[PDB]
């Protein structure tokens, strides 16, 4: 994916709700560095629904790839309210800038 | 049963030259008779605590039969009932009809009652409006000195308004409507000594016809166009003369930042935010409804009504201006030019009653040698 | 997909009101962006724009819509 | 209202049945607002949570913009385009 595309999608979608930085604070949303390799529902001091911390699965491109296409079918119950990215390529931009901005 | 009925309707003798400015009585009767019925039919399922009363209203909206009809009906037909009783005063002052003193001031305490009753029917939805127009309202007692602040808590009930208010409110506002309905038939029964007034001012007992059939059948046509004004409000355009913040319930703790009275309080609201001074600004507007009293002391000129007299003519029509600019100023920000701009009409508006027409008068006599 | 709103107002923001305004914006965001610390923004001139924009959209948008 | 707010960073979300009528504009403002999102002029920097809409008075709005092209399906095949749903939504306003 695209890096730089994936910032713009970022920042329009996601910004509001999440920062990915370190120390980067909680908002509506829970930070999201380190999320590459980590479980769901481990951001220590953010309140997450049982149904996200119970997925049981690990953060990485794959499991992105899916969640972001559409979060409630991926993990039931959830509280993050979006729709979801239909376009491939789109999540593939996102998912690249993820990768590089929640590990700096 | 027939007499009085009728020798009171049926034969009563009328000018034969009142024009359609005499229509406004009879359309004042029936904006009464429409704000009863649609008002008790409203009452058959309003519910005044403040729990429930903006969800009753909804729901009479809603879910009521024609619920909706009634309702829209009873708010525009109180915007008709003031546009009626302001063409019914501007016709009095302009032919002089004020000259039947008792009937006039009975007028006068007609126009208060409607005012203070409409006021209080807006506070029965508890909407924002609501709120808040009993809150600046009942505070104007507050500019009486020594027991002001007294007087309001009592009228509320408490320390603010609340459930106590709303409750006693739809009581006021139930009950004093058919006091206006009495209190407009003695100002029918003082009419009657003396008969109606004409568009001439000149005595028209030489040429009286029978008020059945000519004006019975003159007010049915205008009772028409009342209904069709009405109407168009209620099916075209119900909210056109309302205010969206009264759609939000009533919220204690926030005054809307654009909030304005209803559109037949903006000349006398206009008048009171005018005067950077509380005593001042509610005697100004008490004064503003009160001078009416004054007008038959003012009166100078010779003849009865302005119909001969041009001067006088001009200083009503600028009156008359002068209240549209004070309405346009009220539904205005409180800021340059408007705030100057509504200085200036406040001031025009008692020059002109008390002294520019009174002037006009005595000038109009000397052109005429008398 | 393309939402038409994209397309009419690529087509709007072509009228000359909409182009003097654009103009105006981006001379306020080369005045403002050029500053240490200056109170200014330029709400006023996006609004100007928008205004123009936005009333040309409403005259065609609906026409492509269900 | 309280765990409304609680859930929206402070900031509440209006019941929406009289929305259109509680409104100067109406759906022209409710259809405008929702398809007015755009970034904050030069010289103007929002709190976290807020978002810039020129027509949301103050232009500062806490609701993230909620539509946009493909939010949902529709049960009729229409295009769903973040203006045709706004322009939907506003009408189904309306007649609430
Ligand atoms: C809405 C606003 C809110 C207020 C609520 C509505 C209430 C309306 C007020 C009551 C007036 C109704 C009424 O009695 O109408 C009589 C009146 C009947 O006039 P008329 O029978 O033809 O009288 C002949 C004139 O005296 C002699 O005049 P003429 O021969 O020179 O002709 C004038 C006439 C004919 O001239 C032509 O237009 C031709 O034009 C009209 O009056 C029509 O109709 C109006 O004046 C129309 C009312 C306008 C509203
Ligand atoms: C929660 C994630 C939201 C979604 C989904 C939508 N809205 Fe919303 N909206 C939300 C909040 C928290 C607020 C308050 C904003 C503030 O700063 O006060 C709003 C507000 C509105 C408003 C009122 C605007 C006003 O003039 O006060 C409207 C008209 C509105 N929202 C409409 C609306 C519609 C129709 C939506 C579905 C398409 C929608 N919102 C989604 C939070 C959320
Ligand atoms: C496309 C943009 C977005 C991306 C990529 C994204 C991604 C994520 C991820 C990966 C998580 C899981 C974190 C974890 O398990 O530690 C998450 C959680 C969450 N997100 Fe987002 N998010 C986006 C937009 C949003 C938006 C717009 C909102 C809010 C309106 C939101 C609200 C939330 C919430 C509330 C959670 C926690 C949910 C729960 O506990 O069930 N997110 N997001
Ligand atoms: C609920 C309010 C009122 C009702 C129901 C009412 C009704 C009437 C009726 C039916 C008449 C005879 C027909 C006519 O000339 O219009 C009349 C005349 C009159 N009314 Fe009223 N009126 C009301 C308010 C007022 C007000 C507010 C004033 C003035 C301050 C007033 C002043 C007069 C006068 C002086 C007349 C004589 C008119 C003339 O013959 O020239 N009325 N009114
Ligand atoms: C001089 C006659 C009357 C006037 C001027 C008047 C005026 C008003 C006004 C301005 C409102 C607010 C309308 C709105 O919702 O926007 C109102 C409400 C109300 N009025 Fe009256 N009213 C009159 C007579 C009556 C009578 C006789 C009753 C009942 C026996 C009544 C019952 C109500 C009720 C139940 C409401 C609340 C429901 C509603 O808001 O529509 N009214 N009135
Ligand atoms: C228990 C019964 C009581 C206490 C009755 C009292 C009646 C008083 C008078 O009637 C005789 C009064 C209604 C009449 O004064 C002559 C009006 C012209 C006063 C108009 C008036 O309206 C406002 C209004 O509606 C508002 O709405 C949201 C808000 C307002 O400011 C923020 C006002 C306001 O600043 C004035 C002067
Ligand atoms: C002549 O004065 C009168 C009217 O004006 C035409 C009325 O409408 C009505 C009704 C009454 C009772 C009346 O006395």
């Amino acid at each position: 994916g695209d890096v730089e595309k994936g910032k713009k999608i970022f920042v329009q979608k996601c910004a509001q709700c999440h920062t990915v930085e370190k120390g980067g604070k909680h908002k509506t949303g829970p930070n999201l560095h380190g999320l590459f390799g980590r479980k769901t529902g481990q951001a220590p001091g953010f309140s997450y629904t049982d149904a996200n911390k119970n997925k049981g699965i690990t953060w990485g491109e794959e499991t992105l790839m899916e969640y972001l296409e559409n979060p409630k079918k991926y993990i039931p119950g959830t509280k993050m309210i979006f729709a979801g990215i239909k376009k491939k390529g789109e999540r593939e931009d996102l998912i690249a800038y993820l990768k590089k901005a929640t590990n700096e | 049963l027939m007499k009085i009925v009728n020798n009171a309707f049926i034969d009563l003798p009328a000018p034969s030259n009142i024009s359609s400015w005499w229509n406004f009585g009879s359309l004042l009767g029936i904006c009464l008779i429409l704000q009863i019925l649609t008002g008790l039919f409203l009452a058959m399922h309003y519910t005044s605590d403040t729990t429930t009363a903006f969800s009753s209203v909804t729901h009479i909206c809603r879910d009521v039969n024609y619920g909706w009809i009634i309702r829209y009906m009873h708010a525009n037909g109180a915007s008709m009932f003031f546009i009626c009783l302001y063409m019914h005063v501007g016709r009095g002052l302009y032919y002089g009809s004020y000259t039947f003193l008792e009937t006039w001031n009975i007028g006068v305490i007609l126009l208060l009652t409607v005012m203070a009753t409409a006021f209080m029917g807006y506070v029965l939805p508890w909407g924002q409006m609501s709120f808040w127009g009993a809150t600046v309202i009942t505070n104007l007692l507050s500019a009486i000195p020594y027991i002001g602040t007294n007087l309001v808590e009592w009228i509320w009930g408490g320390f603010s308004v609340d459930k106590a208010t709303l409750t006693r409110f739809f009581a006021f506002h139930f009950i004093l409507p058919f006091i206006i309905m009495a209190i407009a038939m003695v100002h029918l029964l003082f009419l009657h000594e003396t008969g109606s007034n004409n568009p001439t001012g000149i005595s028209s007992d030489v040429d009286k016809i029978p008020f059945h059939p000519y004006y019975t059948i003159k007010d049915i046509l205008g009772a028409l166009l009342l209904i069709l004004a009405l109407m168009l409000l209620v099916l075209f355009a119900p909210d056109l003369l309302g205010d969206p913040d009264n759609y939000t319930p009533a919220n204690p703790l926030n005054t809307p930042p654009h909030i304005k009275p209803e559109w037949y309080f903006l000349f006398a609201y206009a008048i009171l935010r005018s005067i950077p001074n509380k005593l001042g600004g509610v005697l100004a507007l008490a004064f503003s409804i009160l001078i009416l009293a004054l007008i038959p002391l003012l009166h100078t000129s010779k003849q009865r009504s302005m119909m001969f007299r041009p001067l006088s003519q001009c200083l009503f029509w600028a009156l008359v201006a002068d209240l549209l600019t004070l309405t346009w100023i009220g539904g205005q920000p409180v800021e340059h030019p408007y705030i100057t701009i509504g200085q200036l009409a406040s001031v025009l508006y008692f020059l002109l009653i008390l002294v520019l027409m009174p002037t006009a008068g005595t000038i109009e006599n000397k052109l005429l040698k008398w | 997909l393309v939402d038409p709103l994209t397309t009419v107002r690529e087509q709007c923001e072509q009228l000359e009101k909409c182009v003097k305004a654009r103009e105006r914006l981006e001379l306020c965001d080369e005045r403002v962006s050029s500053r240490s610390q200056t109170e200014e923004d330029c709400t006023e001139e996006l609004l100007d724009f928008l205004h123009a924009r936005d009333h040309c959209v409403a005259h065609k948008l609906f026409n492509s819509l269900k | 209202p309280e765990a409304a707010r609680a859930a929206n960073n402070g900031a509440l979300p209006p019941d929406l049945s009289y929305i259109v009528r509680a409104r100067h504009g109406g759906e022209d403002y409710v259809f405008s607002l929702l398809t007015g999102y755009c970034e904050p002029p030069t010289g103007v920097s929002l709190r976290e949570g807020l978002y810039f809409n020129p027509y949301f008075p103050g232009q500062a709005i806490g609701m993230a913009p909620p539509i946009y092209n493909e939010v949902l399906e529709f049960d009729d095949g229409t295009p769903a385009t973040m203006s045709q749903v706004a322009k939907d939504v506003c009408t189904f306003l309306r007649w609430a």
